[PDB]
Order: C-alpha cells, then sequence, then structure tokens
C-alpha cells in the first residue's frame, strides 16, 4: 500500500544496454540462490527478451565477511537517471564528518527493498544471470523495489530514513549521520568503546523498525581526524651531482605548473657546462636560497584551489614500486584538492591488482567522507588486465567510474 | 490438445510504422514453386490470408536449399527489423564439449519446426504481411500474414530461445538428476541413470514438450554414439571436432586465404600448434577479395606445418571437477603463442592460440601476460574457475618485470616449465647514473615543412657528432640521436635526452618493433652492459642539452 515515487531518465537518453561478463562458479551459485530468494519474496521478477535493457551483476564479500553480497553495476543507469538534487531529494553533505575521531559505515541497503519501484521505471533495472559453459540461455530479472546500488534508492528512501533516526539523533545530538548509496556514515568524538556501543544502539534501533516495518550486523571503522596528505618534497642532500640537479630542475619545472612562484634560474646556472652525471658540483650562494625559497613555496598552500560542488572529481594514481602508491584528487588540472600515499596494503610485494583495487576503494571512501562524491579514476593499468581481476578483489557496495592510461614516469614527481 | 505458448509482447520503434516493400522481380520458377508452399502454411495454422485492410507487406524470394531439389522460402524482413524494437539476446555464448562431464547415458534430439511452433504476438502479425506475384504480376496475387515466429525476423531467435527455457523450467526442477544443454532447438540430455531410465526420462521429456506443441522428430533423434552436437562428435570417453577441409588450391585469392585462416582458427581449439601469422600477413592491405596473392616463403612454410598437424586425427577429453585445471603455454615466434588446457598429462580438454600483435612496440612478457588473460577468461566461461598456469618464463624474469614496470600487472598462481624458447628480458636499464661512463647529451630536430632534419650529440669528454637527415620527423630524429650515442659509446654509457617520446618507448623494454629504427636501438641496447637514460626539460638552459639543441636545430 506504499505509493510509488515516479522516476524518469535524463531527456534524450535510452536505458542501459550493457553485456553481462563471465562469472566464476562460486559467484553464479551465490546469485542463483540470492535471486531465487528475492523472486520468492517478490523483490524481483523474471522477464523476457522483449526488454532491451541490461545491466551487469556479480557478487562480492565485504572485508572480513564470509557470505556473498549481490552487487549490480548500476554505473550506466545512475548516469542516465534523473539528478535528484533538482528534485530536492538530493542528500546534503556534512562538512564536519571528516573531523570526527571515529566513523562507522553501515550497509542499510537491505532497507530499500521495503519500498516499491515505479512500474514504468522497472524495465531499466534488467539484469541477466549467466551459466557455466552456457548450459542455459540468460536468465533475466528486473526489480520491483528500490534496488541496491541505484542512486535513486537513497533519494526516494531518505524521507523514511530521517524518521527512523529521529529519536537517535535527538538523544545523541553530537553524532553526525550521512547517507551515500547503500551506506550510512555515523561519526562521533567518543572513546572507541563508547562509540561502538552507540553503533549497536543504532543497529537495534533499525531492528525495531525491521520488526515493525550483506546483513545489517557488519560495520567498518574509519578515523578521518588521522588522515594526512602527501605533499611534494625536494630532497635534502649535502652534496649534489649533475644528475641530482638535472632531476631536481625538471621536477621544479613541472611543479611550477601548480605553484606559480617557483624559479630555477640560479639552479640552472650550475648546469652551464657539459659535465658527467656523476660529477659533484657545489651550490652557489644564489642557488642555496633559491632551493630554500622553493621549499618554502611548497610548504604554503596553492592559491585559488577550492572545492566546487558542481564539478566532477578526478583521481590519478601512480605505482611507485615496493608496494608504494601515490594519488592526487582534483577538479581542474593542477588545482589538486588532496594528495596522498598508500603503502603496505594487502597484496603488497606480490599482487599489483589487489593493491590498486584497495587503493581505489581507499580513495573513493575518502572522497565520500570529504565531499560526498566518488571521483573518476585514471588507473595506471592495461584495460584487459584490470577487467580480468578487479572483481576478484572488490569489497565495496559502490563502483566508481574509471579510465585507463599509460604515462611512463619521466619525473619521479610524487615519490623519491 | 496442445497447450498454448504465451506470446511475447513486441513493439515497433517509437514513431515508426510497419514495412511497405513491393515484391522483388521474381523469375517464373520461383513464382511457381512458392505458391505451393503458402497454401500449406495456411493449412497447419501458421498463416492467415485476409489483407485488404492491411497496408503493409514485406518482400519474399527463394533460393535452393544446399544441393537439394527443394525450394526454400525467405522473407526480407530487413526493413521490418529496422522498425522493430530492439531485443536483448539471451544467448550469451556457445557451449564447448570440453566443459561437458562424462555421462553414462546420453541423448541428442531437436525440436521440429522450432520457430513455427511458437505463436507470434497477436498485435504484431499485421506488420509481417507480404505479397507474392500470381503469374508474373498479371493478376492480383495472394496476400498473407504470419501467425508464428517467422524466419528472417530479428525477434524470432531471442523469443523462441526464451520460450524454450520457460517450458523446460518445471522439468529441470523436478528432475535434478538430469543435465540439459539447450542451444536454440537442439537439446543435449545426459545423466548417470540406467539407459532404460534414461530413455524413460527422454520420453517423459519428449511428451512434456509435445504438450506445449513442440515435436521431436525421430530423424533428429540421436540414440547411439557418436553423437553429432554443436559441430563435434561426442564419443563416450572422448570428443572431437568434425572433419576439417582446408583448401588445396594452388592459386590463392584473398577470400581463399580468409577462408583458409578461418578454418585454422576453428581448428586451433583441439589441434595443438596452429599458426596463422604469415597467412594473415598476406591479407594486410586493401587487397580485393579477387586478387591472387603469391604465398611468401614464410606463408608456404606455415601452411605446410599446419597440414602436418591436421593429418593426424586429434581428440579431446571431458571435464572432471575433482581435478585441477592446468594451462600450459608455448611461444612459437613472431608474436604467436599456443596453449593446452588439461587435467591429466597428454589428455587435453582443449587447446587454443593467441597471436594478437597489439601496438607498434611490444615484448614477449607483455604478450605472455595477454595470453594468460585470454586463457583465464576462456576458462571461467567453460568451467567457472581459473586454471593453474605452466609458463615458459622464470620466476626471476617475471619478478624483475612487474616490480619495475610502471603499470600494474599480475599473473595468477603459476609455475615455470623449461620448454624453450623461454621468455626473457633482453636488456635492463640502470636505475642510477654510471660512474666512469661517458655522458652523451642527445637531441634531434626536423623541419615540419621540408622534412629535413639533424641528429647528434655532445659529450663531457668533448665528443660530438651531427648527421643530416632527409624525409624525417622530430620524433625520428630524437630516436636517431639516441641510436647514434649507443653506436658511438662503449659498453657502459649515460644518455640524456629531452624526448619524452623516445623515453616512453625504451623504458617499456620492447624486444620487437614495427619501426626498424627502434629495432636498431634495441639491437644496440642488448649489446651494452650498462645503460642509463635520463630526461631533462628542453630549453631550460641545462648542461649539454642546451648545446646539442643548437647543433641540430640551427
Ligand atoms: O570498464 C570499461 C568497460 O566496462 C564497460 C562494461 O562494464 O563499461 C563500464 O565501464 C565504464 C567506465 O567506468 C562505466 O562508465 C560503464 O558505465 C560501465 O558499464 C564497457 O563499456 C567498457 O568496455
Ligand atoms: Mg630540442
Amino acid at each position: 500500500p506504499i505509493e510509488t515515487v515516479p522516476v524518469k531518465l535524463k531527456p534524450g537518453m535510452d536505458g542501459p544496454k550493457v553485456k553481462q561478463w563471465p562469472l566464476t562458479e562460486e559467484k553464479i551459485k551465490a546469485l542463483v540462490e540470492i535471486c531465487t530468494e528475492m523472486e520468492k519474496e517478490g523483490k524481483i521478477s523474471k522477464i523476457g527478451p522483449e526488454n532491451p535493457y541490461n545491466t551487469p551483476v556479480f557478487a562480492i564479500k565485504k572485508k572480513d565477511s564470509t557470505k556473498w553480497r549481490k552487487l549490480v553495476d548500476f554505473r550506466e543507469l545512475n548516469k542516465r537517471t534523473q539528478d535528484f538534487w533538482e528534485v530536492q531529494l538530493g542528500i546534503p553533505h556534512p562538512a564536519g564528518l571528516k573531523k570526527k575521531k571515529s566513523v562507522t559505515v553501515l550497509d542499510v541497503g537491505d532497507a530499500y527493498f521495503s519500498v516499491p519501484l515505479d512500474e514504468d521505471f522497472r524495465k531499466y533495472t534488467a539484469f541477466t544471470i549467466p551459466s557455466i559453459n552456457n548450459e542455459t540461455p540468460g536468465i533475466r530479472y528486473q526489480y520491483n523495489v528500490l534496488p541496491q546500488g541505484w542512486k535513486g534508492s537513497p533519494a526516494i528512501f531518505q524521507s523514511s530514513m530521517t524518521k527512523i533516526l529521529e529519536p537517535f539523533k535527538k538523544q545523541n545530538p553530537d553524532i553526525v549521520i550521512y547517507q551515500y548509496m547503500d551506506d550510512l556514515y555515523v561519526g562521533s568524538d567518543l572513546e572507541i568503546g563508547q562509540h561502538r556501543t552507540k553503533i549497536e544502539e543504532l543497529r537495534q534501533h533499525l531492528l525495531r523498525w525491521g520488526l515493525t516495518t550483506p546483513f545489517l550486523w557488519m560495520g567498518y571503522e574509519l578515523h578521518p581526524d588521522k588522515w594526512t596528505v602527501q605533499p611534494i618534497v625536494l630532497p635534502e642532500k649535502d652534496s649534489w651531482t649533475v644528475n641530482d640537479i638535472q632531476k631536481l630542475v625538471g621536477k621544479l619545472n613541472w611543479a611550477s605548473q601548480i605553484y606559480p612562484g617557483i624559479k630555477v634560474r640560479q639552479l640552472s646556472k650550475l648546469l652551464r657546462g657539459t659535465k658527467a652525471l656523476t660529477e659533484v658540483i657545489p651550490l652557489t650562494e644564489e642557488a642555496e636560497l633559491e632551493l630554500a625559497e622553493n621549499r618554502e613555496i611548497l610548504k604554503e598552500p596553492v592559491h585559488g584551489v577550492y572545492y566546487d560542488p558542481s564539478k566532477d572529481l578526478i583521481a590519478e594514481i601512480q605505482k611507485q614500486g615496493q608496494g608504494q602508491w601515490t594519488y592526487q584528487i582534483y577538479q581542474e588540472p593542477f588545482k589538486n584538492l588532496k594528495t596522498g600515499k598508500y603503502a603496505r596494503m594487502r597484496g603488497a610485494h606480490t599482487n599489483d591488482v589487489k593493491q590498486l583495487t584497495e587503493a581505489v576503494q581507499k580513495i573513493t571512501t575518502e572522497s565520500i567522507v570529504i565531499w560526498g562524491k566518488t571521483p573518476k579514476f585514471k588507473l595506471p593499468i592495461q584495460k584487459e588486465t584490470w577487467e580480468t581481476w578487479w572483481t576478484e578483489y572488490w569489497q565495496a557496495t559502490w563502483i566508481p567510474e574509471w579510465e585507463f592510461v599509460n604515462t611512463p614516469p619521466l619525473v619521479k614527481l610524487w615519490y623519491q | 490438445p496442445i497447450s498454448p505458448i504465451e506470446t511475447v509482447p513486441v513493439k515497433l520503434k517509437p514513431g515508426m510504422d510497419g514495412p511497405k516493400v513491393k515484391q522483388w522481380p521474381l523469375t517464373e520458377e520461383k513464382i511457381k514453386a512458392l505458391v505451393e508452399i503458402c497454401t500449406e502454411m495456411e493449412k497447419e495454422g501458421k498463416i492467415s490470408k485476409i489483407g485488404p485492410e492491411n497496408p503493409y507487406n514485406t518482400p519474399v524470394f527463394a533460393i535452393k536449399k544446399k544441393d537439394s531439389t527443394k525450394w526454400r522460402k525467405l522473407v526480407d524482413f530487413r526493413e521490418l527489423n529496422k522498425r522493430t524494437q530492439d531485443f536483448w539476446e539471451v544467448q550469451l555464448g556457445i557451449p564447448h564439449p570440453a566443459g561437458l562431464k562424462k555421462k553414462k547415458s546420453v541423448t541428442v534430439l531437436d525440436v521440429g519446426d522450432a520457430y513455427f511452433s511458437v505463436p507470434l504476438d497477436e498485435d504484431f502479425r499485421k506488420y509481417t504481411a507480404f505479397t507474392i506475384p500470381s503469374i508474373n504480376n498479371e493478376t492480383p496475387g495472394i496476400r498473407y500474414q504470419y501467425n508464428v515466429l517467422p524466419q528472417g525476423w530479428k525477434g524470432s531467435p531471442a523469443i523462441f530461445q526464451s520460450s524454450m527455457t520457460k517450458i523446460l523450467e518445471p522439468f529441470k526442477k523436478q528432475n535434478p538428476d538430469i543435465v540439459i544443454y539447450q542451444y536454440m532447438d537442439d537439446l543435449y540430455v545426459g545423466s548417470d541413470l540406467e539407459i532404460g531410465q534414461h530413455r524413460t526420462k527422454i520420453e517423459e521429456l519428449r511428451q512434456h514438450l509435445l504438450r506445449w506443441g513442440l515435436t521431436t522428430p525421430d530423424k533428429k533423434h540421436q540414440k547411439e554414439p557418436p553423437f553429432l552436437w554443436m559441430g563435434y562428435e561426442l564419443h563416450p570417453d572422448k570428443w572431437t571436432v568434425q572433419p576439417i577441409v582446408l583448401p588445396e588450391k594452388d592459386s590463392w585469392t584473398v577470400n581463399d586465404i580468409q577462408k583458409l585462416v578461418g578454418k585454422l582458427n576453428w581448428a586451433s581449439q583441439i589441434y595443438p600448434g596452429i599458426k596463422v601469422r604469415q597467412l594473415s600477413k598476406l591479407l594486410r592491405g586493401t587487397k580485393a577479395l579477387t586478387e591472387v596473392i603469391p604465398l611468401t616463403e614464410e606463408a608456404e612454410l606455415e601452411l605446410a606445418e599446419n597440414r602436418e598437424i591436421l593429418k593426424e586425427p586429434v581428440h579431446g577429453v571431458y571435464y572432471d571437477p575433482s581435478k585441477d585445471l592446468i594451462a600450459e603455454i608455448q611461444k612459437q615466434g613472431q608474436g604467436q603463442w599456443t596453449y593446452q588446457i588439461y587435467q591429466e598429462p597428454f589428455k587435453n580438454l582443449k587447446t587454443g592460440k593467441y597471436a594478437r600483435m597489439r601496438g607498434a612496440h611490444t615484448n614477449d612478457v607483455k604478450q605472455l601476460t595477454e595470453a594468460v588473460q585470454k586463457i583465464t577468461t576462456e576458462s571461467i566461461v567453460i568451467w567457472g574457475k581459473t586454471p593453474k598456469f605452466k609458463l615458459p618464463i622464470q620466476k626471476e624474469t617475471w619478478e624483475t618485470w612487474w616490480t619495475e614496470y610502471w603499470q600494474a600487472t599480475w599473473i595468477p598462481e603459476w609455475e615455470f616449465v623449461n620448454t624453450p624458447p623461454l621468455v626473457k628480458l633482453w636488456y635492463q636499464l640502470e636505475k642510477e647514473p654510471i660512474v666512469g661512463a661517458e655522458t652523451f647529451y642527445v637531441d634531434g630536430a626536423a623541419n615540419r615543412e621540408t622534412k629535413l632534419g639533424k641528429a647528434g650529440y655532445v659529450t663531457n669528454k668533448g665528443r660530438q657528432k651531427v648527421v643530416p637527415l632527409t624525409n624525417t620527423t622530430n620524433q625520428k630524429t630524437e630516436l636517431q640521436a639516441i641510436y647514434l650515442a649507443l653506436q658511438d659509446s662503449g659498453l657502459e654509457v649515460n644518455i640524456v635526452t629531452n624526448s619524452q617520446y623516445a623515453l616512453g618507448i625504451i623504458q617499456a623494454q620492447p624486444d620487437k618493433s614495427e619501426s626498424e629504427l627502434v629495432n636498431q636501438i634495441i639491437e644496440q641496447l642488448i649489446k651494452k652492459e650498462k645503460v642509463y637514460l635520463a630526461w631533462v626539460p628542453a630549453h631550460k638552459g641545462i648542461g649539454g642539452n642546451e648545446q646539442v639543441d643548437k647543433l641540430v636545430s640551427a
């Protein structure tokens, strides 16, 4: 008896028509079982070929979780779906969530299945389950309720959400709550033990509406107050070589695209002759200060760089070797909003893909907390290699946009 | 009494009407044999006649069935297919016998008149109209409309293919002891029951289909092995592809090579060691389908080596989930690779090849990585799991490569197999400048208009060179400059260039290139004992870079 909220696609855009990609045995079984139970419970319903739309579907296991979780790649549908900020169902972003000592991430996607989906919009949620060795043609379904991973689910459902959290918010006015896709971000300044208790309070509070009307019991801890940035650094050497100064000049020349005040004249003077790379040349009086004055400029912040909510976020990542990984986040090139470095992640020293996947998840998490947006990634990897292994290591309930690049490292710019 | 198959609702594309095409000119022999076919379709209930209130019609013709006296009826629904809604095809791939598990009892039977046993949507039948000349367009002929899925309509495949699945759904669920592979109207049925109970279930299935109106003629009913299925011959303990006929013509046209290369691709799935490089090179260019190509000495040696393989009959085995999957790869030169997938030694589930030459510069490691990724995806499709890999590359070689390469890369669980030619890296650039090695500052420059250029270097020891160049580019000169420094240096050398382009190529450690200039640099790099490349920004007044830029520019 719940009236449906109407939905439309962006004017002049068809629905998603994406092929399903091959799935492993273990993953097909999980989906077949999961989709048999959703069909019974009326959350999905079988369809035929007359529905021309399709979306990919696979299964994942969140960190330290043993049971499967259906994951739909609604990236295409989300881009073709109406922007709900214009509908005023857009969720505002709190600027104080990134300041808290602790932040837990709760998967509330299971709640979206309680709300029906506009009949005229259900055909855009079509997906197909494949079979090993193509024993059976595709088994196609479509959603009758708000699907997990669709950008319209949290929007339509927010009105019901604020109700459930009204008593908890009034009892705990210092806690900050933020909703992004199937996730709920809860943060406070309490001690660890006191924090984790207030989360279990929020959980049972959700059961009190679950009894009233993947699973809710899981939670992941963040500590945004401990996040640091990776700035550009110039090495501190007591003796320099021709090679050291040649790399330094190139780096300073590249850096000047970001910091306008950088100068290399007095340093270039040291490279006047035609010398061997290994020759040690001292630093002139003018050069020492030029280096020191450039170091100073790299301490202070870039001018005129700030966040624009109307602009997409881009993120670049560089493989530095030895399990080190650097990244930068920006909206306009050379106006970086944040830079960082990751190291010793899972896969270190044996699996590049596992490390890069973990890095994409790490970076997206930080963009959600800080700005409420997922960035499009420029991944340093060959397309076919990424599309062969990335699903074997994905542990998040969302999927960001990405593109592939090949930029050899001529300047070790973000690492030494 | 047949049970009715629920129609699939179908539409045209928005703002589009039905098809209106006049009949094509039709020869007497074709005009006459067809009118015989139409009346029979009206009998069995496949077609209705009334037309005057129906403005639509689609062309029709007829070609002789393959070396048969019979005349086949086809409708050119290409105009209707444009105006018909898009479908989502549910056929995502083809089954492969290597993915089949051995069974004690087997059957293969087809559905008679697949498309014409399923009803078309009531409202869409009007658009399937068509017109046939009476007697050479002398009189006003007979009109008709389809009442079932017609041949040539883009919706007929997907629709029947899905309807067939709904009919089977109850049977599979109430007989989990059975395995049914369904590909269009073809049904493979296996189980470990006693053949009596198998023939029983097959009759229960045989009647269950007839209940929805799907016949299963005994002509298409295979009872005794070998079973013909999906182009293979299924014996109890081994499967094999049906015979392969390679053209033996002495004068080769383009299309003959295309046909030749096509069969070797199909052949590569079971016959190990197939190559198609030199035969495909013959087709590179705008050569028409009729041009006679003389086979090069390399293409004649390859076509001969392929026939040597196909002389002996090869068979593959079936899948045993209790066992691991092993995939072994071998290099065959000229960017070609072959692999075998098996669980027991010398008993291949299947084989294949990978000859893709992607990019202007490459090395064997990259290609090996691409063959692993192709084999992996193929293995997930057929068996749902990744195999263990046996590669002709040493752990030390691979460790050096991926740890130093700047893009992410990886290979799953794998072990080394000493089966030459092994994959190796032919040179390794130094990470730090070389003490005591001469330092070459190189640069190049070409005139965008005249295409004349210069390349050269200056060194810390006072060594210099400059060479004039004709019909060149800034990119080539910047490479020629590096090449000069490599030729004119000792076994150990430092090199400094401002060419982002030349450095991006070399640092990837290519062993082969479509540019001979690059190949020459590679040949040099393999001879050196220590090389250190370095990059500097151009026109910043640095070191010998400033000096050599004047030599080649002015
Ligand atoms: O990853 C690119 C590859 O994936 C496909 C199909 O999954 O498209 C996906 O990747 C895009 C980049 O993030 C998404 O924007 C797109 O919506 C998503 O389906 C293919 O189109 C492409 O080959
Ligand atoms: Mg220059």
